[PDB]
């Protein structure tokens, strides 16, 4: 689509480390995951 | 779609002996003479063929 | 900006429509067609159908649906969950037509072309290695593998046995026997009552009945441990809860933002989770903590995640495992409900802020429970749930079988047993 | 008749004689190799083998026996579908184009 | 500046820059050939053919 | 409405002032939430080498505490009513904001001009701070895509504040004390400087009332900024232990207020984005897109229009491996110059439905519009309307996008930026070289 | 052809016109120069003193 995505993808990339605990914080899961493709879209997964 | 400078079979000869070939940044004007070399060979045929028009 | 327009053919598919007159018209068809569907013979299937969208249609090739969805500036989406699938065409209110006719040729008549559908295996891969670069899909995938025997057992994503093996074959039984029209229901945000009648006339008549009925999800009660190294661990840890749309699931969720369901203050400290002081009180290392909740058609799935230390997994767990469980002791406040009340109501009503959260709220509705309920509702709802109803949902969390799944360097985590 | 001349069109071109059907013999440009890229494998086996045998039989300057001989009632244009739809993708490509 | 006027009308595009040079190459070859020629025939002043041919 | 009368009907921003100059800004909706918050026209532009950081740094100590609210007091009130307190910082700009419900308007009010006015400052908070922010940056470390563009930053802007980080070298981090920090504060966090914006269920009068009760005692009614000269150079880290690189090009584009950005995103939108995560692949109708899908060249690609008040960053990002960077350059440079020399009227058509359709859809839900409302009454000194941009992109054609990427792009030097595997990344003269077309 | 014609092509047409045209002059100017083709040189001002 006409915007292009808080976050494009690479495979084969290593995408990011949280070594504090402030970075660490919200990323524990508490929904069940969703799973999301689009024609022009980058591809997303949410939890 | 392809770039035909890499991707023509003669421009792709081409395109590795002169264009996209790899060569030391440091080469110094001592490396120029392989270059002038070749040309005294085009100049040498040049002329000559043009004498040997009248030779 | 009107109110919202419900209605449920004869054929048994559900049309919901709100005119807000907003510039952007968003037009989604949600189906009972999940991975919960699939059996050992087609998993992946759905996943590839996922991915399948912009293939060659019996109305459109796939040229022409990419050019000609890309020329009005529109956006053509598949979202999946393990009980549905969201096929979403989003663009402006002007150009809704083009995109709900290549929608409805997307999901009514799709052709499944052998050699389009043995190009497309490769996205499988790509698109599996992608989600599984953040280390909460897999665990996720696990402690549902390890939680149910047979239905929500199944992943999001195609086995990479059964990747290159999806056939077209599949797909097309799969189709015919999920998408049909009492599975299905039309929501459009910005659009005429009227106009999604005519679409779903069109359309959308393949059998107007309830196609394949799936198997009732089986608890298992197992534990998956995914030993990989990683600097951190993941750890699942969940026992069954309730059925989505009862009054225990919403204990359940009152229960979780009680327990504390993810930060509200960036980079803050997590002052009114429970779990999260429970742990900060002992662990001093770098970690995250959250309840969990997975609410479910036919069940449903409460617990804690957490993220550790290698070395501090077992004292993370212990410490929020103990947090529950003296809820489960009648250690609850009315302040702490009045709170988790307030952070679930919030949470509710932000999430259907958004056009796209509005219609998957109501899609997901009308998929569920056949019936559209205002926030109002939904809202009141959350008011009724008493003390007793949190404490319970605890100790059916503390006294039910368990399922975990962990992944990292799990020499420090615990099992189920101990 | 016409099929009266296609039939002795068919049988005095005599790429018959070498156990080939007609699609066989087509000249592969872009859209025919798209077109045999599409093919179930049955048929691409199947049209592998044959013009194999056919480059077999040319190289000794040999035919089938005329009992082998593909008759011209039960030659499958087997690529023919194939062809058809790649072609009118590239006249869709085209049209957008312009 | 006189530069940036030039490069913003005439070197650019590449067609008006190749057609500068061809221009430029024209009236060059005039007046280069001019110059170098004086230059000669002043340095050999009186003892060209072109001097001395008035008499024959 | 045919969205010609749907953009009329948009609701209208209101803006109002307090006497010490603090503009208060509203979009209402009948939403039971809302989004209010704090947009102040500081970053790290404004920040020298010895201060820089600085303004990073006083976001991290934001919500640890005010002189009312100690510590995590604030926090716990922010969580006991269900809001979400969030802050962000860029180089120019700084935000404060919370998502409530639309009765907690008042304490979510209350709460910002505290956060904005009163924040503790505590040295204990700075040391432990301190610690934290040297963690992120080794985390930040890790992100390919942010440490291009801040390289891309650093090489286009270098001499400048603009090439600063926003959140300074590790050093600086070390060394900013208390003082430094009240100090930052003392001179950015003016009235005059600050915008207080509420998008949803939100009554402008209210929120007037709200602004006079809670910020009036802000600075009434001087250092800031100077321009930024751009460069054509290039940084190159070389790192043949990363899988892919990262490869960002830019060249000078326009400050904010320049009627040239409009045409510019529509060309933006004409290359357009990808990623290997696409269904649409080798039908995409941008030329880049459908050979990066047929050749796999890169995992993604995009396109970019930052823009600071005076310059700005017009250019593409992409990521690809080691034996493929040389072609992404080639066919990216190419789709510049056919923009440039030969744009064509049915794809300026597309790229103009694909801006009306980004802005649209970007402002969705409050807190997209409260943004909206803070970064464009800093930007623009107003809320420029979507009935507006539409005026503006209407009169879009091929020949006014042909015209401004040649004014930007055509035979401009580029500032480049590769990271990881990038040994095919070309040499800096045959990009520059790939910056025009000698058959033009 | 029926591949080419159309709008867009049409468009890429006038496009190039003006580089087309230009080059054309550039070839006409250099074909007058390297052969010293009087029959248009004879009208340039300065260069009119070479023959
Ligand atoms: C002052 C004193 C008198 C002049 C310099 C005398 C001398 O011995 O200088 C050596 C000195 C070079 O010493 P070097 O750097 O060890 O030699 C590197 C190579 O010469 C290669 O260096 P380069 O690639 O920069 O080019 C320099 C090179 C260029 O050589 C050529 O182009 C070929 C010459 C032969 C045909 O010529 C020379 O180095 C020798 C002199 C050639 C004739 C003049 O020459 C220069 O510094 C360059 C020329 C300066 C001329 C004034
Ligand atoms: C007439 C003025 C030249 C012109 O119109 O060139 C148009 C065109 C280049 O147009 P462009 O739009 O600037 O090139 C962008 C391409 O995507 C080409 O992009 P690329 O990245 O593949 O190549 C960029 C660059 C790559 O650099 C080269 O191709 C190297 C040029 C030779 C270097 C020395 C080699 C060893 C001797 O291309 C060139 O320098 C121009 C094309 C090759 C001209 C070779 C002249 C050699 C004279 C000896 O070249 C030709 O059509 C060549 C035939 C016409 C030449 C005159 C007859
Ligand atoms: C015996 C063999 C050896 C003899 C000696 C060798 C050394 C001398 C000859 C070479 C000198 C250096 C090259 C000079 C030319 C050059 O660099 O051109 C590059 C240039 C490119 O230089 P550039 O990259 O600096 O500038 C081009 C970019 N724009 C357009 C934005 C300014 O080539 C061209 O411009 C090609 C197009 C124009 C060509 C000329 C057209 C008119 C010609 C006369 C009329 C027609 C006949
Ligand atoms: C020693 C030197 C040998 C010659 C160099 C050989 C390689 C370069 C010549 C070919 C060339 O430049 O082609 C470029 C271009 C073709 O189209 P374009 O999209 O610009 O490029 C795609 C392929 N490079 O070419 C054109 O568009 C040509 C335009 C007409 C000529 C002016
Ligand atoms: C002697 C001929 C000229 C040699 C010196 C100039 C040179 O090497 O290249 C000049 C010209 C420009 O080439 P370049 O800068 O690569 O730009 C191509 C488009 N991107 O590259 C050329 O090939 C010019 C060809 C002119 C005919
Ligand atoms: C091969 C290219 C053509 C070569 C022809 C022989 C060269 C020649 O004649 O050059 C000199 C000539 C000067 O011009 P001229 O023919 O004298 O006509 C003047 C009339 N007032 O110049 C010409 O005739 C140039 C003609 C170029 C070819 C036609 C275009
Ligand atoms: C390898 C390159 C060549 C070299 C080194 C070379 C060398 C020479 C030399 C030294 C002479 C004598 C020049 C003098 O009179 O003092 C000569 C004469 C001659 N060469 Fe070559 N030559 C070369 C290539 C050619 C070629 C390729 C041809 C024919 C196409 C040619 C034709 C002639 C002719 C006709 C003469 C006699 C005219 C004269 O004496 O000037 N040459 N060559």
């Amino acid at each position: 689509a006409a915007l292009p995505a808080t976050s494009e993808s690479p495979v084969l990339d290593a995408k990011r480390s949280f070594l504090c605990r402030e970075s660490l914080s919200g990323q524990a899961a508490g929904r069940p995951l969703v799973a999301s493709v689009g024609l022009n879209v980058p591809a997303s997964v949410r939890y | 779609m392809t770039n035909i400078r890499k991707s023509h079979p003669l421009m792709k000869i081409i395109n590795n002996a002169f264009i996209d070939l790899p060569a030391p940044s440091n080469i110094s004007s001592w490396w120029n003479f392989g270059s002038l070399l070749g040309i005294c060979l085009i100049l040498q045929i040049l002329t000559g063929l043009f004498l040997a028009m009248h030779y | 900006p009107q109110d919202l327009e419900f209605t449920r053919l004869p054929n048994g598919l559900v049309i919901a429509s709100l005119e807000n007159y907003a510039p952007a018209s968003r037009i989604g068809l949600f189906i009972k067609a999940g991975s919960r569907y699939e059996d050992s013979n087609n998993l992946g299937t759905s996943h590839l159908l996922r991915l399948a969208s912009s293939l060659t249609t019996k109305g459109a090739s796939s040229f022409k649906i990419t050019r000609g969805i890309e020329a009005v500036g529109g956006k053509l989406s598949v979202t999946s969950t393990r009980e549905s699938m969201a096929y979403t065409v989003e663009c402006l209110r002007d150009d809704i037509e083009i995109l709900m006719e290549f929608l409805l040729n997307v999901t009514a008549a799709p052709e499944f072309r052998r050699w389009e559908v043995a190009a497309l295996q490769s996205q499988l891969r790509i698109d599996k290695a992608v989600a599984f670069q953040n280390p909460q899909a897999q665990v996720l995938e696990n402690l549902h593998a390890a939680a149910y025997r047979n239905a929500l057992a199944n992943s999001l994503y195609c086995p990479d046995y059964r990747i290159g093996k999806v056939t077209p074959d599949q797909l097309h039984y799969y189709v015919q026997n999920h998408f049909t029209s009492a599975r299905m229901a039309l929501i459009g945000l910005g659009v005429s009552h009227p106009v999604l009648k005519q679409v779903a006339e069109r359309f959308l008549n393949m059998r107007g009945g309830l196609g394949l009925s799936g198997a009732k999800a089986k608890y298992r009660g197992g534990e998956i441990r995914d030993q990989n190294g990683d600097s951190l661990v993941h750890a699942a840890l969940v026992a069954e809860s309730a059925a989505t749309g009862s009054a225990e699931a919403n204990a359940f969720s009152v229960l979780q933002h009680v327990l504390g369901a993810g930060p509200h203050v960036k980079r803050g400290s997590n002052a009114t989770s429970s779990l999260y002081q429970a742990v900060a009180k002992g662990v001093h290392q770098p970690f995250d903590v959250s309840a969990f909740n997975a609410s479910y058609s036919d069940s449903g799935l409460f617990g804690i995640y957490t993220i550790s230390q290698a070395a501090s997994a077992g004292d993370v767990i212990k410490s929020a495992y103990d947090q529950v469980k003296t809820i489960a002791q009648g250690n609850l406040s009315n302040t702490d409900v009045q709170a988790a009340k307030n952070k679930l109501k919030a949470g509710y009503l932000m999430s259907v802020e958004s056009s796209e959260g509005f219609l998957d709220e109501v899609g997901s509705q009308a998929l569920v429970a056949g019936s559209y309920v205002q926030p109002s509702t939904v809202l009141q709802q959350i008011d009724s749930v008493a003390d007793a109803d949190v404490i319970n949902a605890a100790k059916k969390f503390v006294s039910g079988r368990k399922s975990m799944a962990a992944s990292g360097n799990l020499g420090h985590t615990p099992f189920v047993d101990e | 008749w016409l099929e009266g001349i296609r039939k002795w069109y068919y049988n005095a071109a005599g790429f018959n004689k070498l156990g080939l059907m007609r699609d066989d013999t087509i000249y592969e440009d872009d859209d025919v190799k798209e077109a045999i890229r599409r093919l179930p494998e049955n048929l691409y086996n199947d049209r592998v083998f044959r013009i194999k045998r056919a480059l077999d039989l040319t190289m000794r300057q040999q035919i089938l026996p005329k009992e082998q001989w593909t008759k011209y009632e039960e030659d499958k244009f087997y690529l023919e579908p194939y062809l058809k739809e790649v072609i009118r993708e590239r006249k869709e490509r085209e049209e957008w184009a312009k | 500046t006189l530069t940036a006027r030039l490069y913003s009308l005439l070197f650019r595009r590449t067609s008006t820059f190749a057609l500068t040079i061809a221009v430029g190459a024209l009236f060059f070859e005039r007046a280069f050939d001019q110059g170098a020629d004086a230059i000669y025939e002043h340095i050999n002043q009186g003892k060209l053919w072109k001097h001395i041919k008035h008499k024959y | 409405a045919t969205y010609a009368q749907a953009l009329q009907s948009v609701p209208e921003t209101q803006v109002s002032q307090l006497d010490n100059g603090l503009r208060v800004a509203s979009e209402q909706s009948s939403q039971p939430t809302c989004t209010v918050g704090v947009w102040i026209d500081a970053g790290s532009r404004y920040e020298n080498e010895k201060n820089n950081g600085a303004g990073y740094f006083v976001e991290h100590l934001a919500f640890k505490g005010t002189k009312n609210r100690p510590g995590s007091a604030l926090e716990k009130e922010v969580e006991s009513m269900g809001a979400h307190l969030n802050a962000y910082s860029t180089r120019e700009h700084t935000a404060y904001y919370i998502k409530a419900l639309s009765k907690d308007l008042p304490k979510a009010v209350e709460l910002l001009a505290d956060i904005v006015q009163n924040c503790s400052l505590e040295d204990s908070q700075i040391e432990k701070e301190r610690d934290v922010i040297l963690q992120e940056l080794q985390e930040n470390d890790s992100s390919m895509r942010d440490v291009v563009f801040d390289y891309l930053h650093a090489t286009a802007f270098q001499g400048t504040p603009l090439a600063q980080s926003v959140e300074g070298p590790s050093e600086n981090v070390r060394k900013l004390s208390r003082a430094d920090l009240t100090e930052y504060v003392s001179q950015h966090y003016k009235a005059p400087r600050m915008v207080l914006a509420a998008a949803g269920g939100v009554e402008h009068r209210q929120l007037l009332d709200l602004a006079q009760k809670h910020f009036s005692s802000l600075s009434g009614t001087v250092p800031a900024f100077t321009p930024c000269r751009f460069t054509g150079s290039e940084i190159r880290h070389r790192d043949d232990a990363l899988p892919l690189a990262h490869v960002a090009i830019a060249v000078e584009g326009p400050g904010w207020a320049n009627p040239d950005n409009v045409p510019l995103q529509v060309a933006n939108a004409i290359i357009g984005h990808y990623d290997s995560t696409y269904g649409g692949g080798t039908h995409m109708s941008s030329t880049l897109a459908s050979v990066a899908a047929t050749r796999k060249l890169c995992q993604s690609f995009q396109t970019f229009n930052i823009c600071y008040a005076e310059t700005g960053l017009l250019g593409a990002h992409f990521v690809c491996d080691n034996m493929s960077i040389d072609d992404m350059m080639f066919f990216l440079q190419g789709q510049w110059m056919r923009l440039c020399t030969s744009a064509t009227e049915s794809e300026v058509v597309r790229g103009k439905n694909i801006l009306r359709n980004a802005l649209v859809s970007h402002l969705d839900g409050t807190t997209p519009v409260c943004e909206d409302i803070g970064r464009s009454l800093l930007t623009y000194g107003r809320r420029i309307p979507l009935a507006e941009w539409e005026s503006r992109i209407a009169e879009v054609d091929a020949s006014v996008v042909r015209e401004v990427c040649s004014k930007y792009f055509y035979d401009q030097c580029p500032a480049v930026a590769g990271l990881g595997p990038i040994e095919q990344l070309p040499d800096y003269n045959r990009i520059r070289s790939g910056m025009f077309w000698l058959r033009f | 052809l029926s591949r080419f014609l159309g709008p867009r092509y049409r468009e890429l047409a006038r496009n190039w016109i003006p580089t087309a045209s230009m080059w054309g002059a550039v070839g006409a100017v250099g074909l007058v120069w390297a052969t010293d083709w009087r029959l248009i040189l004879d009208w340039v001002p300065y260069i009119n003193g070479k023959f």
